[PDB]
């Protein structure tokens, strides 16, 4: 029976099975992980290479939504990149209005509610894009807060969104990362993403470092190249 | 003033079980006659009258309008309006104009349609309702109306005394104004006639 | 919004959804009216389901003006908003005649709004039937409206749960000169036909309209004509 | 608002819809028009209940002075069309200090009807019209439309139940002597119409027009069927 | 149990007068696995609400389903978590703007029937679902005292003495119907005493106190407050000591 | 959105309005309403369907209902469709009034009516009006007018016609029965009695199951009354008295 | 199928069927192939219509001083979206007074492209993009998808049998950015003539080029104009 | 059953469901041929006539846009008529803006811009919603010579140097194929495309079932007369 074709209908025990399938549709993606520390915040990407073709910074899976607030996402990328359209917007919007820099937990839930709207209606479809923000300021700390399809806005000291989640997650429960420093996380952070990576099935991939903190001023940015290097160095040395 | 443009007087006077309305005939741009048979006094049912002082176009208008209101009323709710709720229509029409204000001011005279009770009341020119147990009066002429309507008037009067008082009321205050005049109309409301009767009056 | 209408004639001629709106009128909890020679009575059944309800929260009559009173049968939701509408409508007519509404009046535009829904795009009938009562003219009105549109006005009704054995009762015990006392004492034996349980003065709830006004019994009051039936 | 497509393409290249109106149209009462030489003939099928229809108000309808209408299919939108048509024939006398020709107006019905093939909301008009006129250098002027929007003029025509019958009897019938005369069109055209209308002459209604100007009663339909019933025994 | 038509894709009438999509919106609510209790007393409300942290990688303090709605009215949401969010986000928008426009404090009983009035606008509109959550209020009046309300998707809204929802809702009713016919008028103590006892016999689990919510309104405090850990463990070894 | 529109407006393959047919259906079900033109006036009898003694009486009339101050209508089918059309109606007549001064034309309202109910078939997506109307009123140019309409927007003037249950039995005994230019009132109620017993089979005849409305012409003036109940059971009585003499002489021809 | 007809619905394997579809008139199209040295940007286009008399059809279109585009799939749609670019170009140089970066014209392509893929009764944009432009960061190539998702090429082919102009170039790639100007469009008509069935050649008929460079505006050369690059071309293996 | 799609579906080949359809009802049109030379452009369209009855003069299949401009249509004629509309007015406010006239691709461009203007919803009031079924023939002169283009439903157009359109496209394409080539005269473009039209028609070519245009550098559009049509005729 067409109990799962709109969004706006409820199967016969309680299940909107558009959103589950938006949910499936984020399964498929590559594997990003984030990682929070009393300083700071870390966020990797594993991003394929479907192609040698492609340039270097090719289908960025890292956007900047505010100066302070960093975004990682995983899903179908035109959905992705309309959301962090609405977070930037979003972010504008707070300053004009109230005048200072947005807090982490506000912008996620205006954007978990954005979201949101479009579980309800037959007129729309649900996102297929998963996402984690991620944030620093003297005030507030360090931040770092994941939004799904459905609207579910959760904060998190380690959070893996994409196929490998499970094991990513596995992995990050290892870590006593409350007394880290952000130079370890980024380390363990491509530790990690080495570990989860499947080369039988997937063939090339590229690493996508960020970071915010205390020692970027609260600024949201790339990790430099150098720090990149040396850490794909020591991912690549503990996988043997 | 755009009151005076074309002139006119409508008086309204209460007796014992009656009631009588009273109206000048002229119709004039300013200083110039055009007709001598302009109908101001309207009627709303069959023992109900509303007078129309002030721009022509507007008392038409106002007449227009408010005939189309009350037939609905009428229609809807399988009776005949009370002279009171006549009052509220006429109050909630004009003050929907309020910044655009139709320039005519309304009397109203009437017996209650079950009570036989008499009912005049007046209306200034966005809708502030007066109800008076003696008498209103209202357009060009209204001082000396009010004068002449002060010095006459008495309570319990039978048709006949009050057709007196009305008509000499009338007669008097427009042979002292300019723009108001050339005849005068007079309707005695009784529970069982309505009398109409014109007067002999100066056409200068 | 969807712009397209969900009631449609069948190919008999009928508007199934209005009536499987009237199926959930009759299926709802029974409702009373009663129209004496100088007031009034309408009686619902009010029971709950457990000791943990507060039974002063809410209140099935309900009063739309001075003297008009209102009781339902069907879906609770949907009377509400009916509520809502009748009392904005009595208001608007105060504004432009200076007059309380005359109950008719009322049962007609009410009945307008039930019918917009009858035929408007994207939505269903409302599922509750209506008891109207007032006094207008020294004279006292009850009236029923349902999911259709539709009012009639009678001298004494029933509906919800029984209501074709409650209809019967009425007829056998209706008399033209009954006083309110009577007819209150004939509602809640007409209410008595089709309860479980003991009937108390929370389980039940009353409203009355005479020259005063419409207004809710009070418990002690209910009780009070309670001890009289029993 | 409601914006469905409601005339939309099949797999075949067909307008289903407007095939739906066009049965409609063949559901209608017959009508037949025939051009003359000086006249112009329009005739239609009655349907008449005996004793009780009042026919004092009902006309055949004029959109001006010098351009009637017959149309074949549902009533009410004709009723539609026809104050459209009006209301443009007024606007164009306003706009242009002219009368209309008969082709303007055929344009306007005819473009209206297409618009409503293809517009959001909307259903095709289930109505085909015949249209005759005169214009200002006095040549006689015919013309037909679909539900679809096309439109033709035409020397004989016929819509409604039974056209292609008619239609078939115009083609063998209409010549040169058949337009000499008045009354020999009338002929043409009732005989066409007992083609198909049965019964007799009673369920007929026919109009003629002239320039800078006419409805048959009842007793002179009847003269010229007799008449007909004549010249057709002389056959033997 | 019979159907006709899209009855039981789109909330119109099914031949039988029900609404197939309102019955499965409250099969919504089960879904999360979570139950809530909300307990009247004397001068007291209280609403505890089971907590569960599966992941150790959760910020505990973002997973809490006690809401602050104005200063004096606090709420529990049970289902679904994103609809619970945004009725929470209307409830506070609608009291804040009776404070604007009429100048006091929105009454408990009327936010919840403004709460019901826009759920059933989704149960009369075809082109949008009703949303899967239960809410409940509790707050203090001026002239009542001590108020507990519950809102559910049908948009039906009542008063309560004491109430539950989600998984456990009818063990719960039973257990507090029983508690509520002997009749004490219930002190602070006792209150929060009944309303945890009741969550941990329905559940069969002894609580830790980072498995509970607690959150308080009382007559001398009137301010919605939420009980910290150490408070929480001071009711539970009384809870033992008995 | 597609998949639950249930496409009101369209056609069929045969060219037929599907919604329209179904709305017949409905008032070929509803209480009888017949209209009968005079001479001297035109009336209205219609049947009542709200026949429970525990119903009071109040208002006008329960199927007559009064347009303007010279014409009146009556109404089959669904009744909140009625009551909507009525007002419309009500509000049609006032504003040409105000546009005009003068009263509406019988036909030009019918018309008006018609339009809006032929909009309703051909765009918009909602169901059609399931009523029809029997118009009955004066003007000054045609004078005495009977029409009637139907959910297409078809309307026509008739002298006699019948709606509602049993409308074509009405019919056949209407050109039976209908004297053309020879019609009094007196004659229409007594035609309007016998059509209306062999119409409600279902029940015989009694003056609290029908209503008849009368207009004539009085002064310059239009009256628009609804008939007693005393004045019903007169004319019933005339119709038994009738009936039983017919029934005599019948069995006086073997002797 | 119940999932195949709306792009508002997700099939439970997590796809929208009528993207997909909608990338099938990309693969349908006719062949285009784009590439970059250090200093200009090309873009080669086989040109075909239905018959010899109907000239082919134009596949290379001139959207800035700095900008041109190839094009696949739904011609009106290409013209949609090149009206679109043309007008932000215009408006950056009305308020700026300086030429639009070309990776936020993509941006902008992008944003537009994703809203009709999210909403009722609406449809994706049946076409296929590539955007040869020259700014303060260099020569670009970018590639545009009908499901709004864009990519940054060092080259890229898009259409009919392209795959094996992809692979061509692979092969090739490390080369281009050393090349001059003759070289590099020689490159790309090699790569293009993979794709001819075997017996089909590359004439002046069939052939268009695109320049554009750090000193050069975007120039469309058809025609007798292309004989020049055409001239050298050895034949196919 | 036929609303299962919207008019804005895929299908799994890439194609729009309407838009085959439309270029499906294409097909069944009259056959109109275009042929440019050096000399000017040549359009010549069969009319389909049905009956005896119809006046052949009252189908217009080609038509004026401008002086320099003309169009031949085939299909559903009935569409046609809201692109020419548009294609007359964007030439005459192109030579109200510019005072110049405008080249036969804008024209051309600017009415192909119509073509898939459809759809239900996110669409203004009075939006179109369905396809238009005709096939257009735009020829011309301009600055740049005799120019000849096409149109079909999908929004493509596409210049041509010969080329038919209608229900017998492929075999008089074969034969414009035999015989065109880029040193023709206008005459014998205007023979040869008689020659074909002839071949392909179901009736007999005479100077009443056929339509025939011209546009020459210097000389306007010019529709054949009866007499020249004869003349022509004579050869073949």
């Amino acid at each position: 029976t067409g109990y799962d074709l709109s969004a706006s209908t409820f199967s016969p025990d309680g299940r909107v099975f558009q959103v589950e399938y938006a949910m499936k549709a984020v399964e498929n993606s590559s594997t990003a992980i984030g990682i929070r520390c009393k300083d700071g915040v870390v966020f990797g990407v594993e991003k394929l290479v479907l192609s040698k073709l492609y340039e270097e910074g090719s289908n960025k899976r890292l956007f900047n939504v505010d100066r302070h607030v960093g975004m990682a996402v995983a899903g179908l990328l035109a959905d992705a990149r309309s959301l962090a359209d609405i977070a930037r917007e979003e972010a504008s919007n707070f300053r004009s209005n109230f005048g200072y820099n947005i807090p982490l937990k506000h912008l996620a839930d205006r954007v978990a509610m954005y979201v949101h709207a479009y579980t309800l209606y037959s007129a729309v479809r649900p996102f297929g894009c998963s996402f984690m923000l991620g944030s620093y300021s003297v005030n507030d700390g360090a931040q770092l807060y994941m939004i799904d399809p459905s609207g579910v806005s959760y904060g998190y000291w380690g959070c893996a969104i994409g196929k490998a989640r499970q094991a990513a997650k596995t992995e990050i429960e290892k870590l006593q990362m409350k007394e880290m420093t952000c130079r370890d996380i980024v380390k363990e952070v491509a530790k990690i993403i080495y570990i989860v990576h499947d080369e039988v099935k997937d063939k090339a991939f590229e690493l996508e470092l960020s970071w915010v903190g205390e020692l970027t001023n609260g600024r949201h940015e790339i990790v430099p190249k150098d720090i990149r290097e040396e850490a794909e160095k020591y991912a690549k040395e503990s996988l043997k | 003033s755009i009151m005076s443009y074309n002139g006119g007087a409508v008086m309204a006077m209460k007796g014992k079980n009656c009631v009588a309305i009273a109206a000048d005939r002229r119709f004039g741009i300013q200083a110039q006659m055009v007709t001598t048979d302009f109908q101001k006094i309207f009627p709303m049912g069959d023992r109900l009258y509303i007078g129309l002082a002030g721009l022509a176009t507007d008392v038409q208008t106002v007449a227009q309008r408010l005939k189309f209101r009350l037939n609905l009323y009428e229609l809807k709710e399988g009776r005949q309006i009370k002279p009171y709720t006549l009052m509220s229509m006429v109050a909630n029409l004009l003050y929907e104009k309020r910044f655009g204000p139709y320039y005519t001011e309304p009397v109203i005279a009437g017996l209650d349609p079950k009570t036989f009770k008499p009912f005049i009341c007046s209306l200034d020119l966005i809708g502030c309702p007066m109800v008076t147990d003696d008498f209103v009066v209202s357009g060009t002429c209204a001082e000396q109306m009010y004068g002449m309507c002060e010095s006459l008037w008495e309570p319990n009067m039978d048709p006949d005394h009050l057709f007196e008082t009305i008509s000499q009321a009338m007669l008097n205050a427009v042979d002292r104004d300019a723009v108001s005049g050339m005849g005068v109309i007079v309707h005695i409301i009784e529970k069982d006639k309505i009398t109409t009767r014109t007067l002999k009056a100066r056409m200068d | 919004g969807y712009s397209f209408s969900l009631t449609t004639f069948s190919p008999s001629g009928k508007l199934v959804q209005i009536e499987y709106a009237l199926a959930a009128v009759a299926g709802g909890a029974p409702s009373v009216g009663i129209k004496a020679a100088n007031g009034v009575v309408l009686a619902t059944e009010k029971k709950q389901k457990s000791i943990l309800y507060d039974e002063r929260s809410v209140h099935k009559v309900e009063p739309i003006t001075k003297h008009i009173g209102l009781v339902y049968s069907g879906m609770g939701p949907d009377y509400r908003v009916l509520v809502h509408r009748a009392r904005k409508l009595a208001q608007q007519y105060y504004l432009v005649y200076q007059e309380p509404i005359p109950t008719a009046q009322l049962v007609q535009r009410v009945a307008s709004v039930m019918q917009e829904y009858t035929q408007s795009g994207g939505v269903r009938p409302f599922g509750v039937s209506l008891l109207i009562c007032g006094w207008n003219e020294g004279r006292p009105y009850l009236f029923q409206s349902d999911p259709s549109g539709a009012y009639f006005a009678w001298k004494a009704t029933a509906m919800g749960k029984n209501y074709v054995n409650g209809k019967t009762f009425l007829e056998k015990r209706y008399n033209e000169d009954l006083e309110l006392e009577d007819a209150i004492h004939t509602a809640i034996l007409t209410l008595k036909e089709s309860f479980e349980g003991q009937m108390t003065e929370d389980n039940i709830e009353v409203g009355i309209c005479n020259e005063a006004g419409f207004r809710r019994l009070t418990p002690t009051e209910v009780k009070d004509y309670l001890a009289a039936i029993a | 608002s409601y914006d469905r497509a409601i005339t939309v393409f099949s797999p075949d290249g067909h307008l289903f819809q407007v095939e739906y109106a066009q049965e409609a149209v063949k559901k209608g009462s017959t009508a037949v028009g025939v051009r003359g030489r000086d006249i112009v003939v329009l005739g239609v099928e009655k349907k008449s209940v005996a004793k009780l229809q009042d026919e004092r108000t009902v006309r055949i309808c004029a959109l001006d002075d010098n351009v009637c209408m017959a149309f074949a299919g549902l009533t009410a939108d004709a009723r539609i069309v026809i104050n459209r048509a009006r209301v443009e024939c007024q606007s164009h006398r306003l706009t242009v200090e002219d009368p209309v020709t008969v082709e303007y107006i055929t344009r306007y019905i005819a473009s209206l009807k297409q618009r409503y093939t293809q517009s959001n909301g909307r259903r095709p008009f289930g109505i085909s019209a015949l249209i005759v006129g005169f214009d200002f250098d006095g040549t006689p002027r015919l013309y037909q439309t679909d539900p679809s929007g096309t439109y033709h003029a035409w020397k004989a025509n016929a819509i409604g139940r039974g056209a292609k019958s008619v239609r078939e009897f115009l083609e063998k019938n209409y010549t040169d002597e058949a337009i000499e005369t008045d009354d020999l069109t009338i002929k043409l055209v009732i005989k066409a119409l007992l083609e198909v209308v049965q019964s007799g002459g009673k369920n007929i209604e026919l109009a003629v027009m002239r320039r800078d100007q006419k409805i048959l009663n009842p007793e002179e339909i009847e003269k010229y069927v007799a008449e007909i019933e004549k010249e057709k025994e002389e056959n033997e | 149990g019979s159907s006709a038509g899209f009855d039981r894709h789109i909330t119109i009438f099914s031949p039988e007068g029900r609404l197939y999509q309102v019955e499965y919106a409250f099969k919504a609510i089960n879904q999360g696995g979570l139950t809530s209790v909300a307990v009247r007393g004397k001068d007291c409300a209280v609403i505890v609400t089971q907590k569960k942290v599966p992941d150790k990688l959760l910020d505990s303090s973002t997973v809490t389903h006690l809401f602050k709605i104005t200063e004096n009215i606090g709420c529990v949401m049970t289902g679904m978590t994103a609809d619970s969010r945004s009725q929470v986000q209307r409830a506070r928008y609608e009291a804040a703007n009776w404070k604007y426009k009429y100048g006091y404090e929105i009454p408990v009983d009327m936010l919840c029937k403004r709460i019901a009035d826009i759920s059933q606008v989704y149960t009369q509109n075809a082109e949008m679902r009703p949303l899967g959550c239960c809410m409940i209020l509790i707050g203090i009046d001026e002239e009542q005292g001590p108020q507990v309300y519950k809102c559910d998707p049908a948009g039906y809204y009542c008063g309560f003495k004491a109430t539950a929802a989600g998984v456990k809702q009818t063990e719960s009713t039973s257990f507090l119907e029983k508690k509520v016919k002997k009749k004490f008028d219930w002190t602070f103590e006792q209150t929060v005493e009944t309303a945890i006892t009741c969550l941990s016999t329905v559940l069969s689990i002894d609580f830790k106190p980072s498995e509970i919510e607690v959150g308080v309104v009382t007559v001398e405090n009137p301010k919605f407050r939420i009980l910290t850990e150490a408070e929480i463990d001071a009711h539970l070894v009384a809870l033992a000591e008995r | 959105s597609r998949r639950y529109d249930s496409r009101t407006t369209i056609f069929s393959p045969e060219g037929r309005l599907y919604q329209v047919e179904y709305a017949m259906e409905a008032i070929g079900h509803a209480g009888t309403c017949l209209g009968i033109l005079a001479n001297d006036g035109v009336l209205l009898a219609a049947e009542r369907r709200n026949i429970h003694k525990l119903l009071d009486e109040v208002f006008f009339s329960e199927k007559i209902y009064k347009l303007n101050e010279d014409m009146a209508c009556s109404v089959a089918g669904i009744t909140s469709d009625a009551n909507v059309l009525t007002n419309e109606l009500r509000l049609i007549a006032q504003r040409y009034l105000l546009q005009y001064q003068e009263p509406i034309p019988c036909e030009q309202l019918v018309t008006a009516l018609c339009d809006i109910k032929q909009a309703y078939t051909q765009f918009g997506g909602k169901r059609p009006f399931g009523v029809s109307l029997l118009y009955i009123g004066w003007d000054k140019h045609y004078g005495f007018q009977l029409y009637q309409s139907d959910p297409s927007g078809n309307y026509g003037g008739w002298k006699a016609t019948c709606i509602g249950n049993n409308s074509a039995a009405a019919v056949s005994m209407l050109k039976q029965d209908y004297k053309e230019g020879e019609m009094t009132l007196k004659s229409a109620l007594a035609l309007a009695i016998k059509v209306l017993n062999k119409t409600m089979d279902v029940s015989k005849l009694s003056a609290e199951k029908v209503e008849i409305a009368t207009l004539t012409r009085e002064n310059g003036k239009t009256v628009i009354r609804v008939l007693k109940q005393k004045e019903v059971e007169q004319l019933i009585k005339k119709h038994e008295e009738e009936e039983a003499k017919a029934e005599r002489e019948k069995k006086e021809k073997e002797q | 199928n119940q999932y195949d007809n709306d792009v508002t619905v997700w099939s439970p394997q997590g796809r929208i069927h009528q993207i997909e579809y909608a990338m099938e008139a990309v693969k349908q199209g006719s062949a285009t192939v784009g590439l970059k040295s250090k200093t200009h940007a090309v873009l080669v286009a086989l040109k075909r219509a239905q018959s010899e008399l109907a000239a082919h059809q134009k596949k290379i279109l001139h959207v800035d001083n700095h900008i041109g585009i190839s094009i696949a799939g739904l011609t009106a749609d290409a013209r949609l979206l090149c009206n679109f670019m043309r007008q932000e170009c215009l408006d950056s140089r009305f308020v700026f007074d300086r030429p639009l970066p070309v990776s936020r014209l993509v941006s902008l392509i992008g944003s537009k492209t994703q809203i009709p893929t999210q909403r009722y009764g609406r449809r994706p944009y049946g076409v296929g993009l590539l955007i040869a432009g020259y700014d303060d960061m260099g020569p670009h190539i970018f590639q545009t998808c009908p499901s709004a998702n864009y990519f940054d090429c060092r080259a890229m082919s898009i259409g009919a049998r392209s795959q094996s102009a992809r692979t061509y170039l692979e092969r090739h790639m490390s080369e281009f950015m050393e090349c001059n100007l003759n070289e590099l469009v020689k490159h790309g008509l090699r790569a293009l003539r993979e794709t001819l069935p075997a017996e089909q050649d590359l004439t002046t008929k069939n052939v268009s080029i695109g320049i554009v460079g750090k000193d050069l505006e975007f120039t469309i050369y058809d025609d007798d104009d292309v004989s020049p690059f055409l001239e050298g071309l050895e034949e196919r293996p | 059953s036929e609303y299962d799609r919207g008019v804005n579906t895929f299908s799994p080949e890439g194609r729009l469901f309407q838009v085959e359809y439309a270029i499906e009802a294409i097909k069944l049109g009259s056959t109109a041929i275009g042929i440019q030379t050096s000399e000017g452009v040549c359009l010549a369209v069969e009319k389909r006539i049905t009956s005896p009855l119809m006046e052949p003069s009252s189908i217009e299949k080609i038509v004026e846009i401008d002086a320099h401009i003309g169009c031949a249509m085939s299909g559903l004629i009935a569409d046609a008529k809201t692109l020419i509309d548009k294609a007359r007015v964007e030439t005459q406010n192109h030579w109200f803006t510019y005072n110049e006239t405008m080249t036969v691709e804008s024209v051309t461009q600017a009415v192909s811009n119509l073509a898939l203007q459809f759809g239900e919803e996110d669409a203004d009031p009075g939006a179109m919603s369905r396809p238009f079924g005709v096939a257009l023939l735009f020829g011309g002169v301009d600055e740049k010579g005799p120019q000849l283009f096409h149109m079909d439903p999908s929004g493509t157009f596409v210049q041509c140097d010969a080329r038919a359109i209608g229900s017998a496209s492929e075999g008089a394409q074969s034969s414009l194929q035999e015989v065109y080539h880029k040193s023709m005269t206008l005459k014998e473009a205007i023979k040869s495309s008689l020659i074909i039209l002839k071949q392909v028609m179901e009736e007999k070519l005479n100077a009443t079932n056929i339509e025939l245009a011209t546009v020459q550098p210097g000389q306007n559009f010019h529709m054949f007369t009866k007499e020249e049509l004869e003349e022509v005729i004579k050869d073949i």
